């Protein structure tokens, strides 16, 4: 979340991210419940005010509010004890803040994205970027190996894909921070633009990534001015499901058939609808390609027809038991490296290096019955120096 | 969501005075003070929403229905808005010596009935918890005591909270009214620091005032007076007409003209 | 009272 | 014909999309299959007219899938639905058009038909048609000349070869009619049957007369209705309507004693009236007109005693008006069609609940007797509460880990009597029978295996029955489970699910199945679908458990078997594990027990 990301953070970059146009604001609307009221009480003040005050200034019950809250602002460093008066910087830039100092986009902000999960599917028909196509490979959730034939999807890759649409955007958004310092974009130029949406040459490429993304269009042939789109800022379901593991999909939009032929048999296509069976091979090949049977579940949830929403639950339980226990039998068989131990002389030798591999966190299982033991590989060289310590 | 309505008593009989007597508080530093108030609120949440209504002995008028110094577009025509409609409303104002005393009641009404217009347009899956932060700033008057009880019951029924924020004097029947709908009353006696008593006793919605800390209610006096003195009275006759609060047994009451069965 | 089992009630399998 | 990059078939330059498509309701694939919607307002007309037309194949709850094929187009034309007055109706209702092939097939389907007509008279099958061509371009073949015994043109055909003549014009794409006009019909004289008020009709059972009595001559055709439904009152009264001799065929001497007691108690004929055909007991059937008899005596091949022969004798000179087979599933068998060549009758209805076999050999039912005219539905009859609803669920058992061991290990088939008889599933089963015990609910345990029934009841101390048990025994266990309160539990054999009479059960327990057999699948769990006095169809009072062993052929069975099923609508809840079986005490507790029984199984040999 947002709040993760800020809260990952030093305090040096954290006052030069906090900048005078929305940082303030966007930020401000993050605190949750309570910390906007005492933002706002101590916005007028100069004088440090003692901690036992802001202690008691919350009754006894729902205290645990207080102290999540102060500790989450104290992360952010907002204030300083200064022995809790705010940072000047913020308190500046805050009072400035507070009285001082579209039907078509997004149907383009829709289009540009699913064009660009039709990329990310092996759809041979898609919107071809190269500054795109290595962004995602760089992403985590693709990977090429070789230029010259298409980039296939990796594990990551599916799970990425069966997510929803915001929790979607915003991961891949995130993403692109985390590789923009890697490439040298500076984080807080390009962080404090997304805060300003939802009220240089560095921007200029942000800007022209934000695009190809969908969520900004200038209309005007790269013009200064830009509309965002909806998703800038930050529908009812298509599918219905039988108790034969049969789907039905109101679905003319060629990724929403692709992204359900990645865990179903298509049987037949309809103009307006399409036939497909959730069989054994189908599940099981999408758990085995990375999917896990959670994101099948959510995407068919959230994807529900209007008809099936009457019924409680949405979804039925013989499918869903029947997609978790699938997935279960693949796992059944669970691998861990390790190494075992054999022939130990005396059993107050084997509790000692227990009682070492426990403390080191070596140890991954132990049966005192057997006297013997398995060590994954990475604390088989401390056990070994162990052993030869003596 | 929340929606907020400040409801200033801009009387120009008391505020001018204060003008006259050169004090240090004045009209357009309370009106910088509610400003900074609803402004506080909106900066609360996308969500939350904020109206103001102004008093005057006349009538009663909503002050409420790009960054030039780089402010945010909304707050900024929030400000212009209100600045420019007080300022009207103060400049023109017909003279009438025999009403002087400020109207609450009717500037009060409008706000109860404006909150049910914006209850009925909005969406029915946002829950709305509106409230009244009424700044009186003059003595009430006698003759709306009917009225006024009228439009608190109202509120009481239709779930408002009405936090009165008096200053300068203290009108009982501003906290009687406040006291029925359980808002809060503060009464700030340093008018200059009047607006962190906003953002600390009024600002919290009714979500959280419960977790919270504020200054302990005043104890409120619900008198009872004969209608021949305006005396405290703690036995009333009243009839099962005029449901009226009397001085002593007499024949018939005067209000009702009922012919009375001794017995 | 013949209220359904618990099996039948609610899915058995683990998650 | 045409594949998309992923399986299924590509359309898109197919068939157009009408622009009132969510007014339309319906989608007509160019195979033939058809998806109509449940939710839709006009889905009670769109069903009626698809089970009019097609025979369905899924009903889930939601979208129902059917098919139609010649034999439910000709039903249609039966039912008298002409050509346009199926393919107008069906383009209007279809939301995206009719593809040319289904417009071209619908139209040769409907209009080869009624050309050629087969009818018996005087114990001679003449072949009738008013058409003179149709025959004259039909005799190209040999055969027909070779069958041949050695307008409206006819000629008669030899008796033994009706069956091959038949099947062979189905294939010719000329369809025999089989309408016997009882109405019309004064060879036979009426016989003196009525139907009584007290028997009462429910709208499925008055749905599927009609649509065997589509005109006022009666179709011959199957009937698939739920055992509980009461089938044996829909043959009764489609006798009764058909008022001239009826010849019942039961499969069991069980069948054919609940047959004559139906006849007895909703028809109005006398008792002396009806005669049982039957080698332990016999009432002159030569006397009587209305009979019931079985396929293994009818079709007996070997010696046949001399009052038997005389019989037969008599059976196969007289013409019957109706010819009632119950559980047609088994006429396909040699023995059993060759019944329907050896008896003559005009109308050969049939009637049966689990219309489902492995072999392909239920597509020749549809000319042996005639198309699949009702199918009921049995969603509907539970949303209606006239079939008890059924909370259908698969018990995974876990394999013990010896039993397992020697399961591998052997590559031999002794596998059948190992899995069937574990550690898990008899305690899964002692357990289930306790909660139900106490829970005051009968139960009806099965098992293939007679020597696994035998151990699970020895070790449970209950009576269970089986093939060779003595029907004195058999009678009293039945009449014991169903008044003595202190029992609560019978464990039949494969013998129950053949065919008997037995009291509603609440639950019915599945230890061991015989194999992936849609037929015994359906056929046990029709015991449980018997309508309680005042129950409900959401209360789930019944219950259904089939007990399957984890990771071994058992599991492959039970989902090859539950496909009836769960294209009926019926959903199979998995459960994993069983709540509080750890705190009940149950046998097998301790490896020793285990080890014997493990021992015992390999004794078996
Ligand atoms: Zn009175």
């Amino acid at each position: 979340n947002l709040q993760e990301f800020l809260g990952g953070l030093s305090p040096g970059v954290l006052d030069r991210l906090y900048g005078h146009p929305a940082t303030c604001l966007a930020v401000f609307r993050e605190l949750p419940s309570l910390a906007k009221n005492w933002v706002m009480r101590m916005l007028f003040l100069e004088q440090p005010l003692p901690q036992a005050a802001v202690a008691l200034w919350v009754k006894k019950e729902f205290s645990k509010a207080q102290e999540e809250s102060t500790g989450l602002l104290s992360g952010l460093r907002i204030w300083h004890t200064q022995l809790l008066i705010l940072n000047p910087i913020f308190r500046q830039n805050l009072r400035i803040a507070l009285l001082g100092g579209v039907p078509s986009l997004d149907k383009y902000a829709e289009e540009r994205w699913e064009v660009v999960l039709h990329f990310m599917v092996g759809s041979p028909s898609a919107a071809v970027s190269q500054d795109l196509a290595q962004l995602l490979s760089q992403a985590g959730l693709m990977k090429s190996t070789e230029p010259g034939e298409p980039p296939c999807i990796t594990s990551a890759g599916f799970q990425f894909l069966l997510l929803d649409t915001p929790a979607q955007l915003w991961y891949f958004m995130l993403q692109y921070l985390q590789t923009a310092q890697s490439r040298g974009m500076d984080l807080v130029e390009i962080l404090s633009f997304l805060f300003q949406l939802s009220f240089s040459d560095s921007l200029l490429n942000f800007l022209q990534h934000l695009r190809e993304f969908g969520l900004v269009f200038q209309r005007k042939r790269k013009s200064r001015r830009y509309y965002p789109t909806r998703l800038a800022i930050n529908q009812p379901g298509f599918i219905v499901v039988e108790t034969n593991y049969r789907l039905y999909a109101y679905t003319e939009s060629e990724l929403q058939i692709a992204l359900i032929a990645l865990f179903s048999e298509m049987l037949y296509r309809f103009p307006n609808m399409v036939v497909a069976q959730v069989t054994r091979e189908s599940v099981q090949q999408a758990i085995a390609s990375g999917i896990t049977a959670q994101q099948i579940i959510h995407f068919l949830r959230t994807r529900a027809h209007p008809v099936m929403l009457k019924q409680t639950p949405v979804l039925p339980p013989t499918i869903t038991d029947q997609i978790r226990l699938w997935e279960l039998e693949r796992d059944r068989l669970r691998f861990t490296e390790g190494v075992l131990y054999n022939q130990f002389l005396s059993q107050v030798d084997f509790e000692l290096l227990l009682a070492h591999a426990r403390e080191l966190g070596v140890l991954v299982f132990e049966n005192s019955a057997k006297r013997l033991m398995v060590v994954t590989p990475a604390g088989h060289s401390d056990v070994k120096r162990f052993w030869k310590r003596q | 969501l929340n929606l907020l309505v400040i409801v200033v008593d801009a009387n120009p009989i008391w505020w001018g005075k204060q003008a006259l007597k050169e004090s240090q508080f004045t009209l357009s530093k309370c009106i910088d003070a509610v400003m900074v108030l609803g402004n506080s609120h909106l900066f609360m949440n996308r969500s939350n929403k904020l109206a103001v209504i102004a008093s005057h002995i006349q009538e009663s008028r909503f002050l409420y229905p790009g960054s030039k110094d780089g402010k945010y577009e909304l707050l900024t025509s929030a400000n212009e808005v209100i600045v420019e409609e007080i300022k009207d409303l103060m400049t023109k104002s017909d003279i009438k010596g025999q009403h002087t005393e400020t109207l609450l009641a009717g500037s009060l009404a409008k706000a109860l009935c404006y909150i049910h217009r914006m209850n009925k347009e909005v969406k029915d899956n946002q829950e709305m918890k509106s409230r009244i932060l009424v700044i009186k700033a003059a003595e009430d008057s006698a003759l709306q005591y009917m009225n006024f009880m009228n439009v608190i019951f109202a509120a009481q029924k239709q779930n408002i909270l009405i936090d009165a924020c008096v200053l300068d004097s203290d009108s009982g029947l501003l906290q009687q009214a406040c006291d029925i709908t359980g808002g809060l009353y503060l009464k700030v006696p340093q008018m200059p620091s009047l607006l962190q008593y906003l953002l600390w006793v009024f600002l919290p919605d009714q979500d959280q005032r419960s977790q919270l800390i504020l200054p302990p209610p005043v104890h409120v006096d619900y008198r009872a007076a004969c209608f021949c003195h305006r005396n405290l009275i703690e036995i009333g006759y009243v009839c099962s007409v005029c449901l009226s609060i009397f001085c002593n047994f007499s024949p018939i009451c005067t209000t009702c003209e009922t012919a009375f069965k001794i017995s | 009272a013949k209220e359904r089992p618990i099996w039948l009630r609610e899915s058995t399998v683990q998650g | 014909t045409k594949v998309d990059e992923y399986g299924a078939k590509d359309y898109r330059l197919q068939m157009p999309l009408k622009d009132d498509h969510t007014s339309r309701p319906l989608w007509v694939a160019p195979d033939g299959h058809i998806f109509l919607e449940a939710f839709s307002p006009v889905y009670k007309y769109a069903q009626d007219f698809l089970v009019a037309i097609a025979e369905p194949v899924c009903r889930p709850t939601h979208v129902h899938e059917y098919k139609l094929t010649a034999y439910s187009l000709y039903a249609a034309v039966s039912v008298g639905l002409q050509t346009s007055d199926i393919t107008e109706y069906l383009r209007k209702l279809s939301k995206t058009g009719v593809p040319d092939g289904i417009m071209q097939f619908i139209k040769l389907c409907t209009v080869s038909y009624g050309k050629v007509k087969l009818v018996l008279k005087h114990n001679r099958y003449f072949v009738e048609s008013c058409h003179p061509d149709v025959i004259q371009h039909l005799l190209q073949d040999p055969v027909i000349r070779e069958c041949r015994l050695r307008q409206t043109v006819s000629f008669e055909v030899k008796q033994e070869m009706i069956e091959e003549l038949q099947k062979r014009c189905i294939h010719l794409e000329y369809p025999l009619l089989a309408e016997y006009d009882f109405r019309n019909d004064s060879v036979n004289p009426d016989i003196n049957i009525d139907l009584k008020p007290t028997a009462v009709l429910r709208p499925y059972q008055e749905k599927s007369l009609r649509k065997m009595f589509g005109n006022g001559r009666a179709r011959s055709g199957v009937i698939v209705l739920p055992c509980g439904a009461g089938k044996s009152l829909v043959g009764v009264t489609a006798a009764c309507t058909v008022r001239k001799r009826c010849l019942v065929l039961g499969n069991s001497a069980v069948s054919v004693e609940q047959w004559k007691a139906q006849f007895k108690m909703w028809s109005t004929i006398d008792d002396s009236q009806i005669c049982r055909f039957t080698s332990d007991a016999k009432d002159k059937p030569i006397g009587c007109s209305v009979a019931i008899s079985t396929y293994s005596m009818l079709g007996h091949t070997t010696k046949r005693s001399w009052e038997a022969e005389r019989v037969m004798e008599w059976l196969k000179t007289q013409e019957w008006g109706l010819m009632i087979l119950d559980e047609v599933h088994t006429i396909p068998a040699k023995m059993f069609r060759r019944v329907l060549t050896i008896v003559q009758a005009h109308c050969k209805l049939g009637l049966t609940a689990t219309l489902v076999r492995e072999d392909d050999k239920i597509v020749d039912l549809n000319f042996l007797i005639g198309p699949k005219l009702y199918e009921a539905n049995w969603m509907e009859l539970q949303n209606n509460g006239y079939i008890a609803k059924v909370q259908c669920a698969e018990v995974w058992c876990p394999m013990s880990p010896e039993f397992y061991r020697e399961y591998v290990a052997i590559k031999t088939k002794k596998r059948i009597l190992l899995y069937t008889m574990n550690p898990n599933k008899f305690r899964a089963c002692q357990f289930l029978i306790k909660f139900h015990e106490r829970r005051n609910d009968k139960i009806i345990v099965f098992a293939d295996n007679v020597f696994a029934l035998k151990e699970y009841a020895i070790r449970l101390n209950k009576p269970y029955i089986y093939g060779p048990t003595s029907q004195g025994e058999r009678m009293q266990i039945l009449q014991n489970f169903k008044h003595n309160p202190k029992i609560n539990t019978i464990f039949i054999s494969k013998v129950g699910d053949t065919s008997f009479d037995l009291p509603e059960a609440n639950v019915l327990i599945q230890i061991s199945s015989h194999g992936g057999s849609r037929r015994q699948e359906a056929q046990r769990l029709g015991r449980v679908l018997r309508a309680k006095k005042g129950m409900v169809a959401e209360e789930y009072n019944a219950f259904f458990y089939s007990l399957v062993s984890q990771d071994t052929q058992e599991m492959a069975y039970s989902t090859k078997r539950q496909r009836f099923l769960v294209d009926q609508g019926y959903s199979f809840k998995v459960i994993t594990k069983l709540a509080g079986m750890e705190e009940e005490d149950l046998a097998f507790s301790t490896k020793e027990e285990q080890q014997q029984l493990l021992q015992k199984v390999l004794a078996a040999t």
